[PDB]
C-alpha cells in the first residue's frame, strides 16, 4: 500500500490473495484509534456521511470516506477503543429521537435526556442532516416576539422564525439575557397560541454541567423548563456531540416549525462548536483556516441557521427562531466567523459592558444592536412610542457627543440627555424579568411624552417599579384593552396618562 | 504485552507493542526502567504501537527497549496518607519519607460527574478581603481561577489566602503544584512544617501537598494535575471534605498540552495550541464540582500566558470557572497590593439576589465609579483636567481612595511589604465603600486607604497622614 | 486485527514494511523457501519489459498493470500465490520498489540468520550466522583480497591525518 | 564494531538521518567521522534523527557516525576555575587544558525539596544599588535584565570582581564560584570580557563558559545545561556557584530554529512552548541545597535582554515567573547619564530581605524605604509637577542618594562602604550637599573613613550589624569629615 | 482585503458607501471614497456637473477633518467661515439624503428622485446657500432642495 | 512513450499540467500541449513537468500528449508595433490582425 496501510496484517494477506477481509463494506475493523480519530479500516463501500456504530458501543460518524479506511469521529471514549474494533455500519445517518418531551427535559444531544436524572425517550426521530426550508416553505414574520426585557422587545423589536445574533462576554447574566427572555416566555408558553407557546430549545454547545446546572437551576426556578428543551452538549461532552448539539436540534426545531408550532433555538454557542469541529477537522488533518477555522463552518452554519425560518401555513405556518448565540472575546468579531454571521443575521445584538460595570444591566449597545428587519416584525404599541424614542435616545447619544465636559447646548438639549438618561432607568431590566407589551409601551409612553425629567433617574427606576404594578393593579381594564390591541390605543393613552400623571404624582410625592 | 521501544522522539515513546494491545491509558512500565517508568499509553498507533509518553528519566534507551506494560493506568495511593506528604505524579512521597500507604489506589481519571451532583447552587462564602470577596464573591466548592502573571506577589496573594483560608478552613486541602517551582515548595514546604498545619504529627494534615516541579516532564507535570485532583476526589467524595484545592498553576497543565501536541502529530492549534484544551478542560473542571459529598472549591492559579487571555487557554477557562481573579498588571504596577484587576475579579456570583444588593450595589457604584474613571483616563492623559467637571474629579478621587483603599497590606509578605496585613470583615468593607461613596472620605489623603483593609483605619491612618 | 510474526527484518523499509507481510506470511507455512527463491527468480525476470516502461509505465493503465502481471506473476507460478501482493503492489505502484522488499525479506530469512563486516577493518566477506567476527577472522586471516580500500585500512585514514592532526 | 559505526544516512543541515545505532543510548551523543559530535535525540525506527552539534557543510551522507555510547557529561570541576572553555567545556582559550576531567551529566536533576533548602544567605554583589535593593542570598535565581552594553556586562564584572575579595577571603560562604555563560557573546566582546576578569583575576574562582555570536545553535543550546551541571558540582560540594546565563534570548531563538528546522513547530514568538521546559528544567537546578550538600548553592543570575524594552514577550513573561525577582536596567537613565541605568521600580527580588546582610539591613531598612518614599515621591512626585518641604528633602535626598546607587563601571564596594557612604545620607547628612557634590564627597568621605576609621568600619562588618557605637562614631566621623569633605 | 481589493480592478462604477454615513442615518448611506465611474469628468459629464462635484467633495474633506472634535463635541468649536462651510456640509450631506418609499415600512419618508440638472443646480444653490433664511437638517430625505425649503418653513 | 520531447499528462485541473516526460526539455521551455495550448516548462522535476499553461483550458485532459516545442519562449520583437496592440505573447488582439513583427527575441 502507500502512507495509509502498509500494515502487515493487512499486507500480510493480500499476499496470499487479498484474502481476509470483514465486511469493508458495512463492517470494518478498527485500523487505528488514537486521538478519537479512528480510521477504520474496511466499512469501504459504505454511505457517505453514514453515523456508524463502534465496537466501543459508540457511535461514530463515518465522516470521511477515504479510501482506505473511513475516518470515524467517536462519538465518546477511546481507552475504549483499541484497533482491530468491529465497526459495523449502522446502515444509517443520524437521526435524532425528535418529540416534545423533551420540553421539560434536559438532554444530551443524542436524545438522552439525561441530566443525571437521565432521559425520558423522545419517541420519535428525526434526520438531523434536515435542510433549511425554500421561499414557499416560507413566509414572512410579522409576528412579534418577546423577550419581556423592555429594550429588546423596544428597540430591537423580535419575531418569531429568526436568525438573530445574540453577542457579548459572558455572565454579564449574559445568559441572563436568554433566561429572561425564557422567562417571559412562559405566558406564551401559558398563552394560548401555540406560537405564543414557544418551544424553547436551548442549545448548551460546549456548556459546562456546572454551568448548566446553574443555569437549569435558574431555569427550575423559573420552570419554564416546562416548555423548554435543553439541548445539552456541555463542556465535558465529546466534541461531535457538542458539535452535534446544534443540528440535532436544528431538526427538532424545525419539527415544531413545520408542525406549526413555533420552536425557538438558541444555539449557545456556536462559538464552542467552531472550536471543536475545527478541531475535530484538524485531528482529521483537514484544515484550520481562517482564525484557525476551515470554512465551511460557514457552510455548516449556513446551512445550519436558515433551518430557522418563519414558514408559511404549508408549514403550519409555525417558526423555529434562531436566536443565535456567539459570547464575544473583547467583542471580536472581525472573528471569522462573526465576520460570516454579521453577513448571515437579520441583524445582531451587541452588549457594552461599560454600561454593564456602570451597572446598566442590561449594558447593550442598542445603536448597534440592530433587526435589519426591524419593523416588519413590529407592533404598532411598540412603534407608536418607540419610533421617537429610538430617535431621543439617538439625541442622548448624539447630545453625549458633547454630554461630556458640559452638557447643556441648551436646556431643551440638557433635557434630552435628563431624558435619555430618565429612559435609559427603563433599559436597565434586573436579573429576572419579563414583561407584557402593554407594560413596556406604558412605561415608557410616559417617559417618551417626558415626565419623568421633572423626576430624576433614579426615581424612574423606583418609580418604574412603582408605576407598573400600579397601572396593573387597577387599569387592568385599559391595559387588557391595549394588551388585546397589541398596540397602543389613544384613549388609553390619555386615560394611562391621567393615571400616569397622578400615579406618578403619588409615586414622586 | 511487552514492547520495544520503537521510537523516543521525543519523551514521547512510542513503543511497538506486538500483540499487546491494553487500552488506551495503561501504564507500562519499561523493563529496565528503575526511573519507574510509566508510559501512558496515548494512541494506538496502529501495529499495537502506540504512542506513549514516558513520564520519568529517559537516556539509555535503545530501540526496541522492553517495556512490559503493567496494563492498566497508574495506581498511585489516593486518600489520607498523603496529607502532609508531598506526593509526585505517581503518587510518591516526594516528601520523602519512607513510602505513602493510602491503601486506595488509583487510576487518575475521572469523569465529569452529574448535573444533579453538581452544583445546581452555591453561596457566596466570604473571604474577608474586601475587594475579593466584593467583586468576586465565592461560591462554595466551585471552580475560581486566579488569573494573574508572573510571580506578581501571585504567589504572595495566594499564599496570603491559604494562609488565611486554609489555616482558618478546617477541612483539608489539596495543594496541586503544577509546575510549580522547586524553591517555591521549598519555601512554602519549610513554611508548611512550620506553620504546623503540616506538622507529621498528623499525615492527616489540612493539607496534601502534591507537588509537580516545571523540571518535570512536561507529560508529567501535566499530569500532577490530575493525580492531585484524584486525591481530592478522594477527598471530596470519599473523605466527604470541604477541599480547598490549590493549584498553581492550571496554565502549566494546559501548557504541557498544547506544548506536547504538535509532537503527538497533532497539531498544535492557534498560538501553538492543544487543540485537546478543551477537553482537557471539560474534563478537568467537570471531575471537579461540589459534589454533596465534598465540595472541591479550587483555587487555580492560572498564568496569564504572555499578558495574553485572548490567548486561547484563559479564553477557554472562563466558561469552567465561576470566579475570575484576573490581577491587573497596572493595578499591581502601582504597587498596589491587592494588585487586582478589579475589572475582571469577579463572580458571576456577584447579584443583589445572592450577596444581598448593598453588596452588590456598592460593588455596582464601584464598578461603575471606575468605571467611568476609566472612561476618561484616556483624555487626560495627555490632557490633564479642567476639561472636566469636579464631580468627575470627585468620583475620580474617589474611585481612587477606593483604589487605595483596595490596597491593603499584607501580613504575610512583611518581607516584600513591611506592613501587616489586613482582613477586613465584609461590613468594614460594604461601609467603607458606602461611606467614601458618601464622601465621608473625601477630604482624606488618598494614602489613608492606601493598604489599609478597615476603613476605620484608613480613617486612623488619614488623620495621622494628615500629619 | 491479526496477531502475526514480524521477525529479523523487521526495520521497515516500508519495503521492509512489504517484507514484513510475508515476514509473517511466507514465514508461517514456511513457504519462506518457496517464495525466498521465488523471488531471486523473478528479479531479473522482471525488470526488463516485463517491469520497464513496457510495465512501470503508468501509461500502462493499472488494470491492464494487473493484467499483464496477472499476465507477469500469474505469468509466473513464482508467486503461486504470494502473486497478489504482487498484483497489489503492482496496483499500489511498487514495482520498481520489489528490489527492495526481495532484499529485505530475502534478507529477513538470510538477514534472518547472518552477519556482514561492518567494521574498522576491510570486508565485505559477509555472513550467514549470527555468531560470527571470530569465524570470519580466519577467513580473513586466510584470504587476501577486496578492495583494500574496502573497509577500514586503518591507515590513510586513520593515522593518516595523525600528525597532521596534532599539527 | 559493527554498530559501533553507523552512516550517516542523509545529512542535511545539521540533521543527520542516521543509519544504524539503534542500539543507541537514549539521548546518546555521538561522535562524526568529522569528529563532531551529535545527539541522537530521536530515536525514530528508522534512522536517529541526530542533532548535529557544530555547523557544518563539512558532512556528507553515508559518513560514519559512530557511537560514542554516551550521554552528555560535560567535564565539571573546579579546574574550570581559572577556565574559559566553549561549551564542550574544551579550551579556546587555548592554555592547555582543564583538569576537569571528571565530567558530570548535564542530565541532572533540580533538588527535592528535601534536599533543597530556602535562602536566608547573604551574597552581595558589591553594588549599593543591587545590595540594597535586591541584597541577595544564594541558590536563587534572578533576573537580570538589562541590554546591550548598558554596561549590561560591567555590572556582572563589578558583582563578580566583587566576590573576588570572598575568594580571596576564606569564606566559601561568601566565596562564589563564577559560572559566565556567554550565549550568543561574539568573541570581541568575550575578548575583553575575558580580559578583564583576567585582569582582576577573579577568573581563578571563575568558569567562562563561552559560546559565542557564531556558534552552532544546540552549543549554545547545551551550553545553559552545560553549566547546569557544573555549578551544580560547587553546590554539592557546599560551594556556592554564580551561574549567569547571559543570554537565554539567544538559546530560545537558536532552539527555535532549531526545533523548526526539525520541522517541529512552535507558537508564541514563533517559539515552541517547551522552551519554556527548556528553561524550567534549566533554571530548577539553581538551588540552595539542603544541608546535605554542604548547603552548597548554585545561585543563578540569569540575564535577559529586552527587545524594545518589552517584556510582555512571553519569553520574558516565562522568565519572570520563574525568578525570584528581576532586576530591570533602565537605559534611558544611562543616556539620560546614569550609570547604572535602572528601573529600580521594577527592579524587586520577591525573595529580598530573605537574602539579606544584617549590617546593610540597619541602613537598609531605611533605606529602601527612603527611596521608597523617594519613588514614591517618583512616583508621587518626580514631574515637572510635584513639591513641599517634606517631599523636597526625600527629593532631594533622594536625589543625593540616587547618586549613590549610581555606580561606575568596573567596580563594585565593600558593603561597609556602602553602609557608610548611604549612611550619612539616611540620617540627612548630605542633603547640605547637592546630588552633584555626593559622589564626591563619598569618594573623599570613603577614603577618609577607609584611612582612619577603617576601624569602625571593619568593625561595622565585624559586628555584621550596626549598633549606636559605630552609628556614633560614623556621625561624628562622616559629620565632620563631611564637614571636613565639604570645608 | 484582496478580494474587494482585486474587484476594484473590474470596476466601472463602484458605490462605495460608509457605513459611518449609512450610521449618520443617512439614507443613501454613500461615501464617495471611490464611488465613481470612472466615466466622470466635465466633458463627459458637464462640466458644471464636475465642477459642483469638487467643490463638494472638497468641502466636506476639510470639515470632515474637524469633525471628530464634534463628534465628541455638540455646535460648538468654530470660526463661523468655517461654520460656513460646516452648514454647507451639514446641508450637502442633508440633500444627498433621499427617502425610501421602497422602504416606507423602516424610514417613514417616501423616496425621491432628482434627475441630474436639478441635483447640480441644487447643489449650486446650496453652494451658494441662500438657505440661511433656512435651518440645515430640515433639509434631510427631500427629492427637490425645494421641498426641503418648503419642509422646514412649515416647522417654524 | 516519448518522455523527451512529448510527455503525457500527468494531472490536470490544476490548469498545470504534470506531465510525465519531456524528458530532453531545457529549463524554461516553451511547450505545447495536446488540446493546441501551448504551456511551458516551468518546472523541471525529476519525474514530471509542471508546465504552465500558456492561457486556460478545460480542453486538456490526462495522458495528453504534451509535445516539446522544443524552443524557449520568445515572442515577436521589431519595430512594426507602433500603432499596435497585441497579445502577450507580442502577436496582436488589436482586432487589426497582425503585427509587423518579424522577428520575436526571446
Amino acid at each position: 500500500k502507500t502512507g495509509t496501510a502498509e500494515v502487515s496484517s493487512i499486507l500480510e494477506e493480500r499476499i496470499l490473495g487479498a484474502d481476509t477481509s470483514v465486511d469493508l463494506e458495512e463492517t470494518g475493523r478498527v485500523l487505528s484509534i488514537g486521538d478519537g480519530i479512528a480510521r477504520v479500516h474496511g466499512l469501504r463501500n459504505v454511505q457517505a456521511e453514514e453515523m456508524v456504530e463502534f465496537s466501543s458501543g459508540l457511535k461514530g460518524m463515518s465522516l470521511n470516506l477515504e479510501p482506505d479506511n473511513v475516518g470515524v469521529v467517536v462519538f465518546g471514549n477511546d481507552k475504549l477503543i483499541k484497533e482491530g474494533d468491529i465497526v459495523k455500519r449502522t446502515g444509517a445517518i443520524v437521526d435524532v429521537p425528535v418529540g416534545e418531551e423533551l420540553l421539560g427535559r434536559v438532554v444530551d444531544a443524542l436524545g438522552n435526556a439525561i441530566d443525571g436524572k437521565g432521559p425520558i425517550g423522545s419517541k420519535a426521530r428525526r434526520r438531523v442532516g434536515l435542510k433549511a426550508p425554500g421561499i414557499i416553505p416560507r413566509i414572512s414574520v410579522r409576528e412579534p416576539m418577546q423577550t419581556g426585557i423592555k429594550a429588546v422587545d423596544s428597540l430591537v423589536p423580535i419575531g418569531r422564525g429568526q436568525r438573530e445574533l445574540i453577542i457579548g462576554d459572558r455572565q454579564t447574566g449574559k445568559t441572563s439575557i436568554a433566561i429572561d427572555t425564557i422567562i417571559n416566555q412562559k405566558r406564551f408558553n401559558d398563552g394560548t397560541d401555540e406560537k405564543k407557546k414557544l418551544y424553547c430549545i436551548y442549545v448548551a454547545i460546549g456548556q459546562k454541567r456546572s454551568t448548566v446546572a446553574q443555569l437549569v437551576k435558574r431555569l427550575t426556578d423559573a420552570d419554564a423548563m416546562k416548555y423548554t428543551i435543553v439541548v445539552s452538549a456541555t463542556a465535558s461532552d465529546a466534541a461531535p456531540l457538542q458539535y452535534l448539539a446544534p443540528y440535532s436540534g436544528c431538526s427538532m426545531g424545525e419539527y415544531f416549525r413545520d408542525n406549526g408550532k413555533h420552536a425557538l433555538i438558541i444555539y449557545d454557542d456556536l462559538s464552542k462548536q467552531a472550536v471543536a469541529y475545527r478541531q475535530m477537522s484538524l485531528l482529521l488533518r483537514r484544515p484550520p483556516g481562517r482564525e484557525a477555522y476551515p470554512g465551511d463552518v460557514f457552510y455548516l452554519h449556513s446551512r445550519l441557521l436558515e433551518r430557522a425560518a418563519k414558514m408559511n401555513d404549508a408549514f403550519g405556518g409555525g417558526s423555529l427562531t434562531a436566536l443565535p448565540v456567539i459570547e464575544t472575546q473583547a467583542g471580536d468579531v472581525s472573528a471569522y466567523i462573526p465576520t460570516n454571521v454579521i453577513s448571515i443575521t437579520d441583524g445582531q445584538i451587541f452588549l457594552e459592558t461599560e454600561l454593564f460595570y456602570k451597572g446598566i444591566r442590561p449594558a447593550i449597545n442598542v445603536g448597534l444592536s440592530v433587526s435589519r428587519v426591524g419593523s416588519a416584525a413590529q407592533t404598532r404599541a411598540m412603534k407608536q412610542v418607540a419610533g421617537t424614542m429610538k430617535l431621543e435616545l439617538a439625541q442622548y447619544r448624539e447630545v453625549a457627543a458633547f454630554a461630556q465636559f458640559g452638557s447643556d447646548l441648551d436646556a431643551a438639549t440638557q433635557q434630552l440627555l435628563s431624558r435619555g438618561v430618565r429612559l435609559t432607568e427603563l433599559l436597565k431590566q434586573g436579573q429576572y424579568s419579563p414583561m407584557a407589551i402593554e407594560e413596556q409601551v406604558a412605561v415608557i409612553y410616559a417617559g417618551v411624552r417626558g415626565y419623568l425629567d421633572k423626576l430624576e433617574p433614579s426615581k424612574i427606576t423606583k418609580f418604574e417599579n412603582a408605576f407598573l404594578s400600579h397601572v396593573i393593579s387597577q387599569h387592568q381594564a385599559l391595559l387588557g384593552k391595549i394588551r388585546t390591541d397589541g398596540k397602543i390605543s389613544e384613549e388609553s393613552d390619555a386615560k394611562l396618562k391621567e393615571i400616569v400623571t397622578n400615579f406618578l404624582a403619588g409615586f414622586e410625592a | 504485552t511487552t514492547g520495544r521501544i520503537v521510537a523516543v522522539i521525543g519523551a514521547v515513546v512510542d513503543v511497538q507493542f506486538d500483540e499487546g494491545l491494553p487500552p488506551i491509558l495503561n501504564a507500562l512500565e519499561v523493563q529496565g526502567r528503575e526511573t519507574r517508568l510509566v508510559l501512558e499509553v496515548a494512541q494506538h498507533l496502529g501495529e499495537s504501537t502506540v504512542r506513549t509518553i514516558a513520564m520519568d528519566g529517559t537516556e539509555g534507551l535503545v530501540r526496541g527497549q522492553k517495556v512490559l506494560d503493567s496494563g492498566a493506568p497508574i495506581r498511585i495511593p489516593v486518600g489520607p496518607e498523603t496529607l502532609g506528604r508531598i506526593m509526585n505524579v505517581i503518587g510518591e512521597p516526594i516528601d520523602e519519607r519512607g513510602p505513602i500507604k493510602t491503601k486506595q489506589f488509583a487510576a487518575i481519571h475521572a469523569e465529569a460527574p452529574e448535573f444533579v451532583e453538581m452544583s445546581v447552587e452555591q453561596e457566596i462564602l466570604v473571604t474577608g478581603i474586601k475587594v475579593v470577596d466584593l467583586l468576586a464573591p465565592y461560591a462554595k466548592g466551585g471552580k475560581i481561577g486566579l488569573f494573574g502573571g508572573a510571580g506578581v506577589g501571585k504567589t504572595v496573594l495566594i499564599m496570603e489566602l491559604i494562609n488565611n483560608v486554609a489555616k482558618a478552613h478546617g477541612g483539608y486541602s489539596v495543594f496541586a503544584g503544577v509546575g510549580e517551582r522547586t524553591r517555591e515548595g521549598n519555601d512554602l514546604y519549610h513554611e508548611m512544617i512550620e506553620s504546623g498545619v503540616i506538622n507529621l504529627k498528623d499525615a492527616t494534615s489540612k493539607v496534601a501537598l502534591v507537588y509537580g516541579q516545571m523540571n518535570e516532564p512536561p507529560g508529567a507535570r501535566a499530569r500532577v494535575a490530575l493525580t492531585g485532583l484524584t486525591v481530592a476526589e478522594y477527598f471530596r467524595d470519599q473523605e466527604g471534605q470541604d477541599v480547598l484545592l490549590f493549584i498553581d498553576n492550571i496554565f502549566r497543565f494546559t501548557q504541557a498540552g498544547s506544548e506536547v501536541s504538535a509532537l503527538l502529530g497533532r497539531i498544535p492549534s492557534a498560538v501553538g495550541y492543544q487543540p485537546t484544551l478543551a477537553t482537557d478542560m471539560g474534563t478537568m473542571q467537570e471531575r471537579i464540582t461540589t459534589t454533596k459529598k465534598g465540595s472541591i472549591t479550587s483555587v487555580q492559579a492560572i498564568y496569564v500566558p504572555a499578558d495574553d487571555l485572548t490567548d486561547p487557554a484563559p479564553a477557554t477557562t472562563f466558561a469552567h470557572l465561576d470566579a475570575t481573579t484576573v490581577l491587573s498588571r497596572a493595578i499591581a504596577e502601582l504597587g498596589i497590593y491587592p494588585a487586582v484587576d478589579p475589572l475582571d475579579s469577579t463572580s458571576r456570583i456577584m447579584d443583589p439576589n445572592i450577596v444581598g444588593s448593598e453588596h452588590y450595589d456598592v460593588a455596582r457604584g464601584v464598578q461603575k465609579i471606575l468605571q467611568d474613571y476609566k472612561s476618561l483616563q484616556d483624555i487626560i492623559a495627555i490632557l490633564g483636567m479642567d476639561e472636566l467637571s469636579e464631580e468627575d474629579k470627585l468620583t475620580v478621587s474617589r474611585a481612587r481612595k477606593i483604589q487605595r483603599f483596595l490596597s491593603q497590606p499584607f501580613q504575610v509578605a512583611e518581607v516584600f511589604t513591611g506592613h501587616l496585613g489586613k482582613l477586613v470583615p465584609l461590613k468594614e468593607t460594604i461601609k467603607g465603600f458606602q461611606q467614601i461613596l458618601a464622601g465621608e472620605y473625601d477630604h482624606l489623603p488618598e494614602q489613608a486607604f492606601y493598604m489599609v483593609g478597615p476603613i476605620e483605619e484608613a480613617v486612623a491612618k488619614a488623620d495621622k497622614l494628615a500629619e | 486485527f491479526a496477531k502475526l510474526v514480524r521477525p529479523p527484518v523487521q526495520i521497515y523499509g516500508i519495503e521492509g514494511r512489504y517484507a514484513t507481510a510475508l515476514y509473517s506470511a511466507a514465514s508461517k507455512q514456511n513457504k519462506l523457501e518457496q517464495v525466498e527463491k521465488e523471488l531471486l527468480r523473478v528479479g531479473q525476470i522482471l525488470k526488463e519489459p516485463k517491469m520497464a516502461a513496457s510495465l512501470l509505465n503508468p501509461y500502462v493503465k493499472r488494470s491492464v498493470k494487473v493484467k499483464s502481471l496477472s499476465d507477469m506473476t500469474a505469468k509466473e507460478k513464482f508467486s503461486p500465490l504470494t502473486s497478489n501482493l504482487i498484483n497489489l503492489l503492482a496496483e499500489n505502484g511498487r514495482l520498481t520498489n520489489t528490489p527492495a522488499v526481495i532484499s529485505a525479506f530475502s534478507t529477513m530469512m538470510s538477514v534472518h540468520r547472518g552477519e556482514v563486516p561492518c567494521t574498522v577493518t576491510t570486508a565485505s566477506a559477509l555472513d550467514e550466522t549470527t555468531l560470527t567476527e571470530l569465524k570470519t577472522v580466519l577467513k580473513s586471516f586466510l584470504s587476501k583480497g577486496q578492495v583494500l580500500k574496502l573497509e577500514v585500512k586503518i591507515d590513510p585514514s586513520i593515522m593518516g591525518g595523525m600528525i597532521v592532526r596534532i599539527g
